[PDB]
């Protein structure tokens, strides 16, 4: 719930901040005397400027899994979007 | 009864911490390997494993293990890094169709600027 970019340019480098930052993609979001930066921000930042739920870019960490004996799932693949912490339990029962 | 869960080495880039939720409500948090200690028979406990990348890393596998066992639990890494933002493929009117449209901003062709593509 926090992001401290600086100068931020793209959506990418606005991602590779922080893990609360987000990314407002709508046309014509920048003000005359403002840098490109403003796109980046908090969620609740961007949606007090306008920026609609869907124009918020925001990568998240997510876990899926597929799938014994001792130890399920067997398989997990895991995305990770930097600081982020992506979770999955693992059972163990013999 | 004492059952422990563990990781591989994994690089400076990924950090993993187990959370065990032992038999008789005994839970553990935020440690470096899961812990348990009893296990009845055929009594599942569950350890919530959490993984944090630093950065945007590259793609990998690692495995975790109940030590003592040979189970094994394949993890894949991947890295979350990319915006799936909207193209102009359905308007070449947007940036008055003189600049590509990349989430959100106009990157205008030579010999065109402004904020849209439309001056000069
Ligand atoms: C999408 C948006 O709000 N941008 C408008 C665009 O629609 C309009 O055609 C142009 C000229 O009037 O000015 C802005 O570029
Ligand atoms: C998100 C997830 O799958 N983790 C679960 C957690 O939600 C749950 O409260 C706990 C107790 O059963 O087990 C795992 O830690």
């Amino acid at each position: 719930q926090e992001c401290t970019k600086f100068k931020v340019s793209s959506c990418r480098e606005c991602i590779e901040s922080g893990p609360g930052c987000t990314w407002c993609q709508k046309l014509n979001f920048t003000g005359p005397g403002d840098p490109d930066s403003i796109r980046c921000d908090t969620r609740p930042q961007l949606l007090m400027r306008g920026c609609a739920a869907d124009d918020i870019m925001d990568p998240t960490s997510l876990a899926e899994t597929q799938e014994q004996k001792q130890l399920s799932p067997q398989k997990v693949t895991l995305y990770l979007r930097p600081g982020q912490a992506a979770a999955f339990n693992v059972t163990f029962r013999r | 009864s004492r059952v422990f869960l563990d990781h591989n080495a994994l690089p400076d880039t990924l950090k993993v911490t187990y959370d065990s939720f032992c038999s008789n409500g005994v839970t553990h948090r935020n440690q470096p390997r899961g812990d348990c200690d009893g296990v009845q028979i055929n009594v599942p406990i569950t350890f919530q494993v959490k993984v944090t990348a630093t950065e945007c890393i590259q793609e990998q596998s690692f495995v975790i293990r109940a030590l003592g066992f040979t189970d094994i639990v394949t993890v894949q890494v991947l890295p979350q890094c990319e915006c799936r933002c909207r193209d102009q493929s359905r308007d070449r009117s947007l940036c008055h169709g003189k600049g590509f449209l990349e989430c959100g901003i106009c990157r205008c062709d030579t010999g065109y600027i402004g904020k849209n593509c439309e001056h000069h």
